[PDB]
């Protein structure tokens, strides 16, 4: 989401592409993970 | 412990009960409802479908833990290869990681339910206070605590009906439902994570191949992300959505640096420190 970071040659654009992705992939992950929790599918939707 | 006889309950609630029932997710930024229907069939397999009843019709249908059908804005980030369920939840080790223990009784969904509060053994990971059903075992709340013993997320039923099988036409999904080693290592890892996936995935902007590392404890979870930086001076970042952190931190390396993504319901000094573990394997 709202990615932050300052000053030193490492934009937050270069991060801006990339960690909402890897943000995303984790939290859906969890979610096919095979738990019998509702609770990673629950956070999966909230994206 | 009868805490850990309420765990061992929790543990197999899955398959010992037939419900539906609603429930609110909410964290900082999302509230949300949803629904759910279980049936456990007459081998013992579980039949779920999870459906969100406010804004997007997003859902998921599972057959004895495998992912039968899902919608697309819930899974734009996986590949097929990732559909594996990696674990079944053990509790058995938690105890290891975890203090359990019974603290009270509480009124949840209009059923009576005992308090059961996980708490974690040390600074790295993240506790709960699970209200237990008294007749099912069944969670019917679930909050996520941080070290200040601040709310980071509720899980909690609004409605639950148990013993009642829901018919099949209930299990059946809508048509938003789509029918569907690494060489890198942590060299530091909090007690009690392990790795539970290695894989590589492309980096979403360009032709490079991205490292995918996955841990768990057996109730919390964190993935890491290593991208070449081919040179660039990328610095740090940091983000944080609900109890989800995400940290990211250069390492230098004799092939150009990388970028570490340490992304997870975890402490952010943990995700920190496991994003500053990660070295590449040697020859
Ligand atoms: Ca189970």
């Amino acid at each position: 989401p709202q990615v932050i970071t300052n000053s030193s040659s490492s934009d937050t654009r270069w991060h801006e592409q990339r960690l909402p992705i890897y943000l995303r992939q984790h939290v859906q992950q969890s979610a096919v993970s095979g738990t019998e929790s509702a609770l990673p599918y629950a956070r999966a939707a909230s994206l | 412990a009868d805490a850990s006889d309420w765990l061992n309950r929790l543990a197999e609630a899955d398959r010992q009960n037939s419900f539906q029932g609603t429930f609110v997710y909410e964290r900082n930024g999302s509230f949300s409802t949803h629904e759910i229907w279980h049936r456990v069939e007459s081998d013992g397999a579980v039949r779920e479908r999870l459906l969100q009843l406010d804004g997007a019709r997003q859902e998921v249908v599972r057959v004895d833990g495998r992912t039968q059908c899902i919608s697309g804005g819930l899974a734009d980030q996986l590949a097929d290869a990732q559909l594996w369920p990696v674990r079944k939840f053990d509790p058995s080790q938690l105890a290891s990681w975890y203090d359990l223990r019974l603290v009270g009784e509480s009124r949840v969904a209009g059923r009576p339910a005992v308090v059961l509060a996980v708490t974690p053994r040390d600074q790295h990971r993240y506790g709960f206070e699970l209200h237990l059903d008294r007749d099912t075992g069944l969670p019917l709340k679930s909050l996520l605590l941080n070290e200040k013993g601040q709310l980071l997320e509720r899980f909690q039923f609004t409605q639950l009906n148990t013993g009642a099988a829901p018919a099949e036409d209930q299990l059946q999904a809508g048509a938003e439902c789509q029918v569907v080693t690494v060489a890198w290592r942590s060299e530091w890892l909090p007690p009690g994570f392990t790795l539970t996936r290695s894989f590589m995935r492309r980096s979403p902007v360009t032709p490079d191949p991205v490292a995918c590392l996955t841990y768990g404890d057996g109730l919390a979870r964190f993935s890491v992300f290593i991208e070449p930086l081919h040179g660039a001076m990328v610095g740090d970042a940091r983000s944080q959505l609900g109890p989800t952190v995400v940290v990211s931190k250069r390492l230098q390396t004799d092939d150009g640096g990388q970028m570490v993504t340490v992304v997870g319901e975890v402490p952010l000094g943990t995700a920190e420190r496991v994003a500053l573990s990660i070295r590449p394997e040697a020859a």
